């Protein structure tokens, strides 16, 4: 997340962080997810595209910070991973960039809901907020496109929905952004997502509850003039999910 | 470049 503010995961406690195991036994992070259902993590299938062994990766809920634990936290392995078969990449857009992670535990249990640990509504077909509404991101991005480093606390920000018909222009990203996708950015362009924040939730008040509207899926560099953070539209994504769940 | 872009986490040509 460039700008925005410092945030804990009570803020956003549908906030899943996603590692990857490695190869010799480093874990390093992979990606952000947002827990749908007690046993469901939604995310990015670019986040997983490479390497979709679901033996090589770890889940948690209830984390605040990347490298160190959080009191009240769960760590998953994952039992399906599940990656949309229409995926589709080309030198900047994913398309259909959609995947579930069915999580349990070494004890064989699902998330059990707490104060740090929560579901997110997802939305009603084809229902999506106003162009300018306001929406929040979440992950552990990065803070500076320049950055080597993922900050170590969670991170949010505010940037406003755009409309189908601005994020099609030539000057932001013609052709690239389909009916599926979602843009959003900052009016001076100062806040956004990031690399790392890919697969995690952009939120919206829809119809008065919190409802997960986007994922974060792609975009030029970030915070970048003309060039939107692009979202998957989940509202658009509904008979996907309730198969794959 | 690409490879610090949203899009291209754990990918292998980064």
């Amino acid at each position: 997340i460039i700008g925005g503010e410092f945030t804990t995961i009570e803020n956003q406690p549908w906030f899943a962080a996603i590692y990857r195991r490695h190869r010799g036994g480093s874990v390093t992070y992979v990606c952000g997810g947002s827990l749908i259902s007690p046993c469901w993590v939604i995310s990015a299938t670019h986040c997983f595209i490479d390497y979709p062994k679901k033996e090589d990766y770890i889940v948690y809920l209830g984390r605040s910070r990347l490298n160190s634990n959080t009191q009240g936290e769960m760590k998953f392995e994952v039992e399906n991973l599940i990656l949309h078969k229409d995926y589709s990449a080309d030198t900047l857009a994913h398309h259909n960039d959609i995947a579930l992670l069915k999580i349990r535990s070494k004890e064989g249990r699902c998330a059990q809901p707490s104060r740090t640990i929560q579901t997110i509504a997802l939305p009603s077909m084809y229902n999506d907020p106003q162009f300018g509404t306001s929406c929040e991101i979440t992950g552990f991005g990065k803070e500076q496109s320049t950055d080597y480093l993922y900050p170590e606390q969670l991170k949010m920000t505010v940037v406003k929905l755009i409309s189908h018909r601005e994020c099609q222009q030539p000057h932001y990203y013609g052709s690239e952004v389909t009916t599926k996708m979602l843009c959003a950015a900052d009016p001076q362009w100062k806040t956004d997502s990031c690399q790392g924040d890919s697969g995690g939730p952009l939120v919206c008040s829809l119809q008065g509850r919190m409802t997960l509207t986007g994922i974060v899926s792609w975009g030029r560099g970030c915070a970048l003039k003309d060039k939107p953070g692009v979202y998957t539209r989940v509202s658009h994504f509904l008979p996907w999910i309730r198969s794959h769940t | 470049g690409a490879c610090s872009w949203r899009g291209l986490e754990n990918h292998a040509a980064c």
